[PDB]
């Protein structure tokens, strides 16, 4: 086989052309336009910041200071002229004409930050089934089992045939043929680091879903605390092996158990 | 007309561009969301630089980016991360299928450890929902063999197929490639002075 | 002898790998270097008096930074991978078992026991091996002239939050990254808001 | 008297809300685990190295106990190693080690 | 929104309405509508905003 | 800006709400600190080896 091993999101065939798929092409739209509104809301907010009295030249010729200083002083009143014609009749008040406007936050810019931001969490995602990781992970073990296929057709040429008459191979390279295809299936389950995690996964998914009852349960554990283990255990380890062996169920490897304890 | 005669050459550059050519605007897609996410400035790529003169200048427009689409993603790798599933090579009904089980499957642990399997695997799962495209290789080094399983970095821009090829495993395919980028003094190291 | 671990201080500045290295661990890497500061004084300890030092130089910090200290002196350490020819000299010693043994070239020089109980036999075989050697350099030449350290593989290791390889380039990501432009944005709305408030109080 | 636009009071929430929402089965849940899980594949890493580089300085094993070299010597052509490179919880003493596994496999026993 | 004057009405004043949001003026200046008599119809401040 | 012939500077206030998180998951690895392990195999003496 060719030994490119592809695997992919979301894969179909539609026109002549195969299109596949990730898990952020369909929210691009939303996220960049959210983006843009609150870039365009930041300088907007930004440019009109407070409010500014407004008024004539010459009605508050001479008298700035007083107006420079009224939060630092505490002024009992602030003086001011009125607005005078060509002729000299007043028209309007001391009060000044009036002040400019803060930065207001149109609707349609409201709306649309709402809008995006649901958008985007709404775009993007039986137990299993309803979770929006389980067709990614369903497309991986389906690319897995493909490269146990590879793997197996090209480890014969590699490794040697098996054959049986045990499981011995070749004798210095060799491949044999015409033995035929093997009996076993490509699957996939969880991934382990050592065989002992293997063993005593397995064996205790066997207990917990058997009462207490029955010789089994006893045999269970010895046979998982037989595996496992780490740093200081070597004296506790011997013991269950010595009863684990006694009850006939651990076949002495015919070194000195069987002529020493078993006797 | 082989070998040294490089007219299995022009044949050879000729069906690279038969197989680009289909499969030019859909990889497009995927590197462009696969810079989308993860690339710091990567959501506004297109305009960038774009302003106005005002007054005899160029002052820009502010591009803030507030990326708020990689948390569903993250939780996704998450959830592979935590449990990563393998090949398991499950037994027959007869009489020595159990053993035979028992050797092959340790031989692929064996493997699969003792080289890059989980960071090929780590890789291409994290192409695949990234973008929508993952690979990863499996090759045979001298060590006295052995069966060795490497990651392939850029998918999208690396691997080419037989655009004849439809199956989801491309298992009815006669040919591919697959690029890799190098450096001039790697490229002098093998290979030779050359051209 | 000893195995030692130690911590290396601003990763980020400092340490440099080969551009051809592409996995996450930098298995397939032929070089690297690792960068760190010294004090004048310091390097008038060790390699001796000296012209007043050349540092290396990157062109990387005082980016938006303040600096009063010239007590600079950037020195840097260099790992390299060779291949090179290495003779097993094998004292395969008939007794006590003792079947393929070792004898590498670097052994029979240190262990000079006079051959007690080995033997010499077969010694003539040449294997090409790999062998690591360090080196310490600043901008003008060698401080510390290459020497083979005991293993095989470059002995840093690196540590990442999230890394990803998108164009030729490998790219990392913290946890801070991302948040940048909401904080300083709101940092500059509340900084806005407390002069406008004080302009103006009755 | 000052009037504290709209505009701002909008910018002021929304910051303050993304900035939480930007950052952060049930260790798959927390926002930790991507890099508490690049760390571990930093220290096989660094496993691998202690082990390339143990053999040179301590001397080569083997077997016929636990019975290293005499003065300085690696010995060669012995093989790999049958150990495998992994993770686990840190402790200071051995004794820890072993009453942490052992009360682990205690615990999930009953009474009999 | 946008402030909307007449051009005779802001004439030179311009650069103090344009850096009314980086330096902190006390007050900002305008001129009254005047007709083609020279009498006042309008105040000084502006005519409108935009929407 | 000159303000009338000084060079008074804004005022820059900085409010840090970025550092929780990230102390959070600090937190959370310095609780839990883990090592390498060296599990054994399958054969007579791995068990002392790993030891």
């Amino acid at each position: 086989h060719i030994p490119l091993i592809p695997v992919y999101g979301k894969r179909w065939f539609i026109d002549d052309i195969e299109r596949v798929e990730g898990h952020i092409a369909k929210a691009m739209d939303p996220q960049r336009l959210y983006n843009l509104q609150v870039s365009m809301l930041a300088d907007t907010a930004a440019q009109d910041p407070g409010q500014i009295p407004i008024v004539g030249m010459e009605q508050i010729r001479g008298l700035e200071k007083h107006w420079e200083a009224r939060n630092k002083k505490r002024p009992a009143f602030l003086p001011l002229r009125e607005v005078r014609d060509k002729s000299g009749n007043i028209i309007a008040g001391a009060t000044p004409a009036g002040y400019t406007q803060p930065a207001v936050m149109n609707q349609a810019l409201a709306a649309l930050l709402q809008q995006t931001s649901a958008d985007i969490q709404e775009v993007t995602g039986m137990n299993r089934a309803d979770m929006a990781s389980f067709i990614y992970l369903d497309n991986m073990a389906k690319s897995l089992k493909r490269a146990g296929e590879v793997w197996l057709s090209m480890a014969r040429e590699v490794y040697g045939s098996e054959r049986e008459v045990r499981q011995t191979g070749a004798v210095v390279a060799l491949n044999d043929l015409s033995v035929g295809r093997y009996d076993v299936t490509v699957d996939v389950g969880p991934s382990y680091t050592a065989r002992r995690d293997a063993t005593v996964s397995v064996l205790t998914n066997v207990l917990s879903s058997m009462l207490p009852t029955d010789p089994m349960r006893p045999a269970i554990q010895g046979i998982i605390l037989d595996n496992i283990d780490g740093e200081g255990l070597d004296d506790f380890k011997e013991y269950n092996r010595n009863q684990l062996l006694i009850s006939g169920i651990a076949k002495p490897r015919n070194e000195k158990e069987q002529q020493i304890v078993q006797q | 007309m082989a070998e040294t005669l490089e007219k299995k050459h022009e044949r050879i550059m000729l069906r690279f561009d038969r197989a680009y050519s289909p499969q030019k605007e859909v990889r497009e897609k995927c590197i462009e969301a696969t810079r989308f996410a993860r690339v710091p400035g990567g959501q506004w790529e297109g305009a960038t630089a774009a302003g106005t003169k005002l007054d005899e200048q160029f002052e820009k427009y502010p591009k803030f980016e507030i990326n708020k689409v990689a948390t569903e993603l993250n939780r996704i790798i998450a959830e592979y991360r935590n449990n990563r599933i393998t090949v398991k090579f499950r037994p027959g009904d007869r009489e020595a299928s159990e053993e035979l089980a028992n050797k092959l499957n340790g031989l692929f642990r064996a493997d699969y450890e003792e080289t890059d399997g989980g960071e090929a695997c780590d890789n291409a799962f994290d192409d695949a929902a990234t973008g929508g495209f993952g690979c990863f290789r499996l090759t045979s080094m001298l060590v006295r063999q052995r069966i060795a399983i490497e990651p392939i970095y850029d998918p999208s821009r690396s691997v080419w197929f037989d655009p004849d090829a439809k199956k989801y495993d491309k298992s009815d395919a006669l040919w591919a490639f697959c690029m890799y980028s190098l450096s001039p003094e790697k490229y002098e190291a093998e290979y030779g002075k050359k051209p | 002898q000893r195995i030692a671990i130690e911590p290396i201080y601003d990763p980020s500045r400092s340490v440099w790998f080969d551009p051809d290295a592409k996995k996450y661990d930098k298995s397939d890497a032929l070089w690297a270097f690792c960068m760190y500061s010294l004090s004048p004084e310091k390097y008038e300890a060790e390699y001796g008096k000296k012209p007043p030092t050349s540092l290396d130089v990157t062109s990387m910090t005082s980016w938006e930074y303040n600096w009063f200290g010239a007590d600079v002196i950037y020195i840097a350490k260099y790992y390299e991978v060779r291949k090179e020819s290495v003779d097993v000299i094998s004292y395969r010693h008939p007794i006590t078992g003792e079947i393929a043994t070792y004898d590498s070239d670097q052994v029979e020089d240190i262990e000079d026991e006079l051959a007690i109980a080995g033997f010499h036999e077969v010694a003539r075989r040449s294997v090409k091996r790999r062998r690591v050697y360090v080196s310490v350099v600043d901008g003008d030449g060698f401080l510390e002239k290459p020497r083979r350290i005991p293993g095989e593989h470059i002995p840093l290791i690196p540590v990442y939050g999230k890394r990803w390889f998108i164009d030729d380039i490998e790219r990392v990501e913290g946890h801070i990254a991302k948040a940048m432009d909401p904080q300083r944005l709101y940092n500059l709305q509340v900084s806005m808001l407390a002069d406008t408030a004080a302009q103006d109080p009755g």
